[PDB]
RNA sequence: AGAUUUGAGUAUCGUAAGAGGACUCCCUUAACUUAAGCAUAUCAAUAAGGGAAGGAAGAAAAAAUAACAAUGAUUUCUUAAGUAAUGGCGAAUGAAAAAGAAAAAGACCAAGUUGAUA
RNA sequence: UGGAAGUAUAAAUCGAAAAGGUGAUAGUAUUCAUCAAAGUCUAAAUAUUACAGGAAAACUGAUAGCAAAGAAGUACUGUGAA
RNA sequence: AAAGAAUUUAAAACAUAUUAGAUUUAUCUGAUGUGUGAGACGGUGAUUUCUAGUUAAUCCUUUAAUAAUAAGGCUU
């Protein structure tokens, strides 16, 4: 074997010992330790995305990038100016790459959003905030009994349905297809009702006084992935008959072909 | 020191002067002007290839097998004839694989506590062997520190909830203890004798189980 | 079902999302140019290049202006904008 | 505003307004001192680009350097080298002449720290910047807080450790990517790091 | 371990094992691979005929990530989900439910046709097929899926 | 005589100088050595010369990667990797995005606007 | 410089913009993707064999270990650097 | 000529026609519908294979896609 050795320059005075590895662990996890006393939610790790990652070699596995786009935190009902300030990271940098990413940023802010608890800006009793609330219980108690009520007219049908489907799934593992041919009738018509309606700008900050139950951070409460289990499918007649090489050799020289064409139409 | 032994500036005479043609120190006028240089063979040279601190001190093992060596480091302390071999008083204990129960842990707070514990179960013939056979150590040990070079006595393997009874244990005259996640075989196999005398606890003998699991 | 991993058309199905913003100038501008156009008025090397304008000689004034700019969409914006003062007079 | 005219007719460097306005200060420059501190900037609107206000605690020098390069400094062109080293003519400084005029007004006036500088004219002969000084210890540059970080020590000299504008390019920090991956973060402090040979602890 | 040496045994022995008449010199025939078309070239020719030269066009910045696409033969589709259940479905037909073995998930792009599938159906999703895979996948009584 | 501009002296209050340079940011066109000669090349951002600072310094918010089921300031560590490339294609010199971690913070001038203008 | 019909810096000549740069095989054209240079600041993760205060050691133990375990950069030599 | 449902509810480019405020020059700035770009049906069909006719290209690469010059590859 030839040899291909990087030593003929100066080595010795290129070296780095790691004598230090030992100590540094123990210097950062007495820095954590301290941070976390001075404010707990300093430490917190403030909330990050869920991005795929670059390149056709990951493009599946999720990872968290940093800041949500100012379309989630819209889409989120969050102002921006607030959201760093609770503990979610903001990247106006970044621009939005597909819709399916809009949304799934968008449920893993609105999931944290309802684990939040935010302590009042003063720590007495008499703060406005608090005050505000104890004068708008009123008004809110009316406006949660309205809330409810047509939140249950609406899924009234959803949920029969749905019910359906998930009792009948128990006598299949133990006719289906009648459940699952109704639900996807029901829920085309939702979808149609809802474009054939402006909203809240903003949602409430979760504001209340509480015990203090401190948490070193915040991407590990909310899973990146929901665990995934063997993926069973109906072997049809069709799925029996799909020429997958075919279409491999069709759709690659359909690519080259397109030399031909300029060629072709340039005399 | 990298700089030791090679901080003169001395440049070989060469031949011609009935002198050998190892380097030698420049100027003159003192009794080092004109000795001998550099050269490993010399006095007030640097020796032979400088010992440099980017050695390989720390050695890396496969996990399977350091994990192996401790399953049978523990198999062997649990044969009689293995752990009187390796110089321990095993006469008098009722049971090699001894065991204590948990509760009379939990009450052990002072050392004249645990040394009663030691004599009460027989392990006391072995930490009595420790005491009356500790002697100062042999050569140059002495001058950088070491000087009293005991013998070893039983390990007491506790476990999650035996832990306010570690200071009690902890000055007796050769009793180590050690918990029982961190079992290795510089605690089991001192000296690469095997077989030692270990002194289990009900809550860290119940545990080898779920530890080490079993051979199915 | 999960799209195919060649051709044009490659790639999972989703629904991919940029404005492609244009960095221009404002109405003013075309005041700002006039003003120091006529204080300054024209190079050295943009007066010889209106001569051979004027002579109908439209290749030799872009291999004028790419001599003196060294980019070829740097000659005919330049080229363009002098023939654009030849027929303002 | 008035400068958005001022700052469009600048760029018209070759009109016969200007070539005679920067006739008559070459001329003026070439006899004054080398380094001496004009009144107020002859370029104001690149001026007050690169960070001057007519603020208390700011000053300008002017500073006339000789362009055109130089034979490498041997006796008689001797050079006891391969003849890969055995040229004389045709060396460039890696440093540009901005840089090189910066650190001299910076040692001339050391109380001082320099915040820019830029171009005014030029001959056959001379070159002529203009250099923007900032009083650190001035009461109105400590109480302003949008200007007070000059005053931190480590700003010394900032020309001579290559800081400002004008001495960051001659390090290679004009934009991003890689086309600039020798430069990331240090000419030489990206060198060292590539070099370097880490022994771990527990290596095979 | 250098009481296990060779110099350890080697010691009273002038010549040290490296010869009289021959002695221990620096330089045995220059430093490193030089002189490989000189006075080694009897090396470079017995043990590496084709070092010198040159063979293949030059790609300026390749892209090591485009050339990435690992493969799984047929015969170890099966072993991705296991042996328990390649048996649970081992009765399976057109109709009724069998799994899908997706290799993308496992970090197999490619599936290739080598050896032998049981003989049940099975439904194999993945981003690139062999010619010989899908005949043997199809063969069998199932299913070839695209991805991406 | 008066209103300005520019350039000086004197006085008051302050500022740079020198020590140190182990680590940090740089200016300079060395050679012994290797190539079994040697002249490009390697030694080599290496030795010497020179300038400047701190408790750390340097970089830092894209005229950046990528061709994606897309990422997103800077620094440092693992991996990519002795790989793509360079080279009397000889001796030899040799990165980066992707991916995994430590830490995470963004803000300002100029230009533009408001002028009973400050 | 790994950067190869030029990756970076500088010098001589030339030198733009009803903007534009990049997509590392020079060239022109039409699309597409991503950014929007030519001013400045910014703690944290990082480095260290100046120096000072400490703790350790499978390190040396007076020809060893710094050159120096004592009034050691001391006695002594040179005009001088040393 | 023969086999073939195709996977499922949070949206930005603005190509377009209409208005409101301005500009005169190589003219802009706003806002409201529309399709574009759209995907949730054995029988229909998206789609792929086969048989001959016609046209076009045809050794590989310049790594977002093509083109004609240029350059680089393989064999002799």
């Amino acid at each position: 074997a030839v040899s291909n050795i990087h030593f003929c320059k100066d080595w010795r005075s290129k070296v780095h010992t790691w004598f230090k590895q030992p100590f540094r662990k123990i210097r950062r996890h007495q820095t954590r330790v301290e941070k976390a006393k001075a404010v707990f939610p300093a430490t917190i790790k403030s909330l990050k995305p869920s991005v795929h990652c670059m390149n056709q070699r990951f493009n599946y596995k999720l990872r968290l990038g940093r800041g949500f786009t100012l379309k989630e935190l819209r889409a989120a009902k969050i102002d921006k100016n607030l959201a760093r300030t609770i503990g979610i990271a903001v990247d106006p940098r970044r621009k939005e790459s597909s819709k399916e990413c809009l949304n799934r940023n968008a449920q893993r802010l609105t999931e944290y959003m309802n684990r939040l608890v935010v302590l009042p800006k003063v720590h007495a009793a008499t703060a406005k905030r608090l005050v505000l609330n104890k004068k708008n219980a009123e008004a809110k108690t009316k406006k949660a009994a309205e809330i409810k009520k047509f939140i249950a007219e609406h899924n009234k049908t959803i949920k029969e349905l749905k019910i359906k489907v998930a009792a009948a799934k128990k006598d299949y593992a133990k006719e289906l297809k009648a459940c699952l041919k109704g639900l996807k009738k029901a829920q085309v018509a939702f979808a149609a009702q809802v474009a054939k309606k402006k909203t809240k700008q903003f949602n409430k900050l979760p504001v209340q006084q509480k015990e203090a139950k401190q948490v070193l951070d915040a991407n590990k409460v909310i899973r990146l992935t929901a665990p995934c289990t063997l993926e069973t499918k109906t072997l049809t007649k069709g799925m029996k008959a799909f020429d997958a090489v075919a279409h491999l050799r069709k759709a690659k020289n359909v690519a080259k072909a397109v030399s031909g064409i300029v060629k072709g139409q340039k005399k | 020191s990298t700089e030791a032994g090679k901080q003169h500036s001395a440049i070989s005479w060469g031949t011609g002067r009935a002198v050998a043609r190892i380097p030698r120190i420049s100027g003159s006028g003192s009794g080092r002007n004109g000795q001998g240089a550099f050269g490993n063979m010399t006095r007030k040279g640097h020796m032979f290839s400088p010992l440099k601190n980017f050695r390989k001190w720390q050695r890396k093992t496969p996990k399977q097998m350091r994990r192996f060596a401790v399953a049978s480091c523990i198999a062997a302390s649990a044969v009689p004839a293995l752990v009187s071999a390796r110089g321990h008083h095993i006469a008098g204990v009722p049971q090699i694989p001894l065991v204590v129960n948990s509760k009379s842990i939990s009450v052990i707070k002072k050392t004249k506590q645990a040394v009663y514990l030691l004599k009460k179960i027989n392990a006391y013939s072995d930490v009595l062997k420790v005491i009356a056979s500790k002697t100062v150590r042999a050569g140059q040990g002495k001058m950088r520190g070491r000087k009293i070079k005991e013998r070893k006595g039983p390990l007491v393997v506790y476990g999650n909830d035996d832990l306010q009874a570690v200071k009690a244990f902890r000055n007796i005259p050769g009793v180590d203890t050690c918990r029982v996640e961190n079992l290795s075989v510089l605690n089991l196999a001192p000296g690469c004798h095997m077989g030692r005398f270990i002194i289990w606890t009900e809550s860290a003998f119940k545990k080898l189980n779920t530890i080490f699991g079993t051979q199915k | 079902m999960a799209g195919i991993a060649v051709g044009l058309k490659r790639g999972y199905p989703v629904h991919t999302m940029t404005a492609k913003r244009h960095y221009g100038v404002t109405k003013r501008k075309h005041v700002v140019n006039d003003v120091i156009r006529e204080a300054c008025g024209f190079s050295a090397y943009e007066r010889h290049m209106m001569d051979l304008l004027r002579r109908g000689l439209d290749k030799k004034a872009l291999k004028y202006a790419k001599k003196h700019l060294g980019t070829h969409k740097r000659g005919l914006a330049k080229r363009d904008e002098i023939q654009r003062a030849l027929e303002a007079i | 505003g008035a400068y958005k005219y001022i700052n469009a007719l600048n760029r018209k460097k070759q009109s016969d307004v200007l070539r005679f306005l920067r006739r008559i200060r070459c001329w003026e420059l070439r006899h004054l001192p080398r380094i001496h501190r004009v009144a107020r900037p002859t370029n104001p609107e690149r001026a007050r680009r690169l960070g001057y206000k007519p603020k208390s605690g700011f000053v300008i020098y002017s500073v006339r350097i000789h362009r055109g390069n130089r034979k490498v400094s041997a006796r008689k062109g001797i050079v006891h080298r391969k003849p890969a080293c055995q040229g004389i003519h045709k060396i460039k400084r890696v440093k540009s002449l901005q840089a090189i005029a910066e650190q001299r007004v910076g040692k001339h006036c050391g109380a001082l720290r320099v915040l820019n500088s830029y171009f005014i004219g030029q001959d056959s002969t001379y070159r002529f910047f203009e250099v923007i000084l900032v009083d650190p210890f001035n009461a109105a540059i400590r109480n302003d807080p949008k200007m007070n970080w000059i005053c931190a020590d480590k700003q010394k000299r900032r020309e001579a450790r290559g800081l400002t504008s004008a001495a960051k390019k001659s390090r290679g920090f004009t934009g991003k990517g890689r086309r600039y991956n020798k430069i990331g973060a240090g000419a030489r402090g990206n060198l060292k790091r590539r070099n370097l040979l880490q022994l771990k602890r527990y290596r095979s | 371990a250098t009481r296990f040496r060779q110099t350890r045994r080697r010691r009273g022995h002038v010549s040290m094992g490296y010869g009289r008449i021959g002695k221990h010199r620096k330089q045995r025939g220059g430093r490193g691979n030089a002189g490989g078309q000189h006075h080694r070239k009897t090396w470079f020719t017995t043990f590496h005929p084709d070092y010198f030269g040159k063979h293949g066009m030059r790609v300026f910045h390749l892209k090591a990530n485009k050339y990435y696409c690992p493969s799984i033969n047929v015969d170890s589709l099966w072993s991705l989900v296991g042996k328990d259940v390649q048996a649970q479905y081992k009765n399976a037909k057109v109709g009724e439910e069998v799994p899908v073995i997706d290799c993308v998930k496992h970090g197999y792009f490619k599936v290739l046709g080598k050896g032998f599938l049981p003989k049940q159906p099975v439904i194999v999703r993945a981003r690139y097929f062999s010619e010989k895979a899908q005949q043997k996948i199809k063969a069998v009584g199932g299913a070839c899926e695209l991805t991406a």
